[PDB]
RNA sequence: UUGGCACCUCGAUGUCGGCUCAUCGCAUCCUGGGGCUGUAGUCGGUCCCAAGGGUUGGGCUGUUCGCCCAUUAAAGCGGUACGCGAGCUGGGUUCAGAACGUCGUGAGACAGUUCGGUCCCUAUCCGUCGUGGGCGUAGGAAAUUUGAGAGGAGCUGUCCUUAGUACGAGAGGACCGGGAUGGACAUACCUCUGGUGUACCAGUUGUCGUGCCAACGGCAUAGCUGGGUAGCUAUGUGUGGACGGGAUAAGUGCUGAAAGCAUCUAAGCAUGAAGCCCCCCUCAAGAUGAGAUUUCCCAAUUAUAAGAUCCCUCAAAGAUGAUGAGGUUAAUAGGUUCGAGGUGGAAGCAUGGUGACAUGUGGAGCUGACGAAUACUAAUCGAUCGAAGACUUAAU
């Protein structure tokens, strides 16, 4: 792995934790190529705690996932942590890893940057 | 003389008879085959062309070097082989021996013989003038602006050119180096390994070339 | 390691206690010295009453280091201080009685006179 | 550190032989969106 | 160390299964045999275990002692033939795995 | 060298030492050959051949140079804008201030000595180190190679045995030739010793966030401290210097004329130096004098064949290009399941202590870069270039 992304340690550890979260809520996001080859890994190590579901993994499924976002789906309220162990974990109980998918759109207008999609599967 | 080809694997040590330590590299050498014996009447020099590792056979939509091609495949089967990846010629060896299409066994190397090794170096990119050529760097206090740099390049309005063999930065790395007069420790036969006393060039999984020494 | 402007100590009964190194006896621009090596020193601190006063240049020999020595059997030995012993023209010691251990490498170094006298060889 | 001469009309244009741009790929018009 | 297992196979008949176990801070004795002539003797080193690294033939440790005021240390390979035997005689409790606060 | 002359430069040729780099010359400081003598032996002395390589760390004053301790095989003299400031310094050098002495009626000087005092420039052309695109080499492409030519390496010391024999008045001392162990220097590597290791492991203070339990996170040089995987590194780990030959300087000689004899050069002719070309390592056919083999591909302007490139996944490679590994008949990178090496015994319940604590379930649990196996994710889709053997003159 080992990409720095022109952002020092204290900044990269907080940019890769916002990407992992807001993705999960909407399951589909739009980023540059590099970043999504690094949440290619951070988020794949984060469902593998959700299948255990034990009391210890929730304690290490919080040291990277991000502060309690009081969601509101259809007439409800969730947390990103009582959605990851209840719902994604249950869809994905019988596959191995590899539940992300990158897709290449075109470049951007201003900075000439490759833009890609990333979702779950 | 004698010569075999193979890959560098790693590096470890062994204990001698007097409990002494002896440091060693670990050379793997399998699947060598002779492909063309030469002549003075044709080329002007006797030699032995040898190839080492096996690969796969011709394929239609072929877009690697894994799968061979027709000119290669028309050169393996000639001497009744498979397609060979690496190829080299050895020139200092007797040619009345070494019939064609055979194999070459490590067993032709005893333990305690003397050799010389030949391979590639490791890669350093665009590097300076004191890692490369290794020469003195300048003061860092007492009001100085010369730290890591090549100082002067020429003299004056006499010899206003700049001579050619001059030391400037650039690229050092994957060049061809040899090492003279190492020792053979031990020779397995099943795993097809030969051990050598000392460390020899290249990176892991590279390629190595082994041959008998000429010196005394 | 022991180079110029280095301060060893002394482990013999000859008055000189501390010294200062100013040379090493190789010659092709040599710039260090380990165990078994003849050097040149002075004194900076003595004991009142003895045979080697302060301000006297003398040759001397190592017996201990912080950097050890690489035995051919794949073994290493490093102490926790440094030390020196003061010698004469006849390739032998000024004083008589040795204090503190020494290193076995001094047998094949023609310093058998000092292993001939020392409590713990090691 | 300063130009001693003028740059002619040719030496300006002998230099831009390689100062062009390139073409995309061509998949059936469809993009090469691997 | 299963890389392709060709190095941990060759270096198989240079091991030895004679040697007791030990962690740091476990006093133990070390019966070397030292060769300085046609035949020579043993000369124990005793002390306390501060360091242990590695795996394979290249697995080492070292022990500390004080001897007439001075400290000394000797580090050894585990599988060499010099070392007749090792004799662990005491055991302790620590919280570190490299010990240098002993100086 | 101190000078003489005043031929270039005053619409600027802008600087004495020391630091970094290097390059030539011998009228040779050491090593290498020898002659000569009172060199008996050593130790020298003298002149002769020789430039391949080699040629030290520190104290006092500005110190160019000078004196001094300490080592060394030896610690060489000269050139190249008194080599190098668009590469560094500014003690020294003549700026403005102020003291102290010789001087002047005063403005001020001659400094005979001291203290304090702004260093401008984005490299166009040639030259130099490194790396690539385009045509060409009488059909087109993939691998292996010869080497006209060019560059590089080149040093030395002590012990002891040779062998106390040649020789030396005897003691002393080679030749011979055997190793053993080294200093400086030049190159590959990371198994050992050790240094770093900013997405790894424990410990630990302050303060914000959950009207607190602390189990957690954020910022405070990575908040500090103890350690440390892969990876690049030296102070660590291993090799190298060549011997050996072909002749050539001085210098040793033999036949041999000169002039009978003589005589080392005259017709002849063996000899002999670290020097010179050959032997050892590296790059090389744009070597337009464009080479040599091996196999593969073969037409109705004109499509296309062998065969490569675009393009996507990655490093054993890398400024970018390029080199290399692999593209669903697929183990390329990621992930998942197992191992290694590292840290040093979690959480949570359960016994023991009034208490803060320590024990046991369990060498526990977590683990970035190294190794293996496994098609769950994406290497999809599809496009573009691309040859059809001339002419004589011979032999067939
Ligand atoms: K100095
Ligand atoms: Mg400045
Ligand atoms: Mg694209
Ligand atoms: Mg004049
Ligand atoms: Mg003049
Ligand atoms: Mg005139
Ligand atoms: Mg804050």
């Amino acid at each position: 792995g080992y990409r720095k992304l022109g952002r020092t340690s204290d900044q990269r550890k907080a940019m890769l934790r916002d990407l992992a979260t807001s993705l999960i809520i909407s399951e589909r996001i739009e980023t540059t190529e590099a970043r999504a080859k690094e949440v290619r890994s951070v988020v794949e190590k984060l469902i593998t705690l959700g299948k255990k579901g034990d009391l210890a993994s929730r304690r290490n499924a919080a040291k990277t996932l991000r502060n309690v976002e009081i969601l509101n789906e259809d007439e409800t309220t969730q947390t990103a942590l009582q959605k990851l162990f209840g719902e994604i974990a249950e869809r994905y109980t019988e596959r191995q890893g590899g539940y992300t998918r990158i897709l290449k759109q075109g470049p951007r207008r201003g900075d000439g940057a490759e833009s890609v999609i990333i979702e779950l599967v | 003389t004698k010569g075999i080809l193979g890959r560098k694997i790693g590096m470890t040590q062994v204990f001698g008879e007097n409990g002494e330590l002896i440091p060693v590299t670990v050379v793997e050498a399998k699947e060598n085959v002779v492909l063309q014996k030469k002549t003075v009447e044709v080329d002007g020099y006797n030699a032995i062309q040898v190839g080492f590792e096996d690969k796969k056979a011709y394929k239609k939509d072929a877009k690697s070097n894994k799968y061979a091609n027709k000119p290669a495949e028309g050169h393996a089967k000639k001497a009744d082989a498979a397609p060979k990846r690496f190829i080299r010629e050895f020139r200092n060896v007797d040619v009345d021996a070494y019939e064609v299409g055979q194999e070459v066994s490590v067993d032709t190397f005893v333990a305690g013989d003397v050799i010389d090794v030949t391979g590639v170096s490791k890669g350093k990119g665009f590097q300076g003038a004191i890692k490369r050529h290794g020469q003195s760097r300048g003061p860092m206090s007492h009001g100085s602006h010369f730290h890591r740099a090549p100082g002067s390049v020429g003299m004056a309005s006499d010899a206003s050119r700049v001579f050619k063999g001059q030391k400037m930065p650039g690229r050092m790395g994957g060049n061809t180096v040899t090492v003279q007069n190492l020792e053979v420790v031990q020779v397995d036969t099943e795993n097809k390994v030969i051990l050598v006393k000392g460390n020899v060039p290249g990176p892991k999984k590279g390629l190595v070339e082994i041959r008998t020494s000429i010196k005394k | 390691m022991i180079q110029q402007e280095t301060r060893l100590k002394v482990a013999d009964n000859s008055g000189a206690r501390e010294v200062l190194t100013i040379k090493v006896l190789g010659g092709s621009g040599r710039k260090t010295a380990n165990i078994g090596d003849v050097i040149v020193c002075t004194v900076k601190n003595a004991t009142p009453g003895g045979v080697v006063k302060k301000g006297d240049v003398v040759k001397a020999v190592i017996v201990r280091t912080k950097s050890g020595v690489r035995r051919n059997d794949g073994s290493y030995i490093k102490f926790d201080e440094n030390a020196c012993v003061i010698i004469r023209d006849d390739k032998g010691p000024r004083g008589t009685r040795i204090f503190g251990p020494v290193a076995r490498e001094l047998r094949e170094g023609n310093f058998m006179k000092i292993v001939s006298l020392a409590p713990e060889v090691l | 550190a300063v130009p001693k001469r003028r740059t002619s009309k040719t030496r300006k244009n002998k230099r831009r032989t390689h100062f062009k741009i390139s073409v995309p790929g061509m998949t059936e018009e469809y993009k090469l969106s691997h | 160390m299963t890389n392709h297992k060709l190095i941990e196979a060759v270096t198989k008949s240079q091991l030895r299964t004679d040697l007791p176990s030990f962690r740091p801070g476990d006093t133990l004795r070390v019966h070397v045999r030292i060769i300085e002539g046609t035949r020579e003797r043993i000369q124990v080193f005793e002390g306390v275990v501060i360091k242990r690294r590695g795996g394979g033939v290249s697995e080492t440790f070292t022990v500390r002692k004080i001897s007439s005021g001075v400290g000394v240390e000797r580090t050894f390979p585990l599988h060499t033939p010099k070392i007749e035997k090792i004799e662990v005689k005491r055991r302790g409790k620590v919280r570190r795995a490299k010990l240098y606060y002993l100086r």
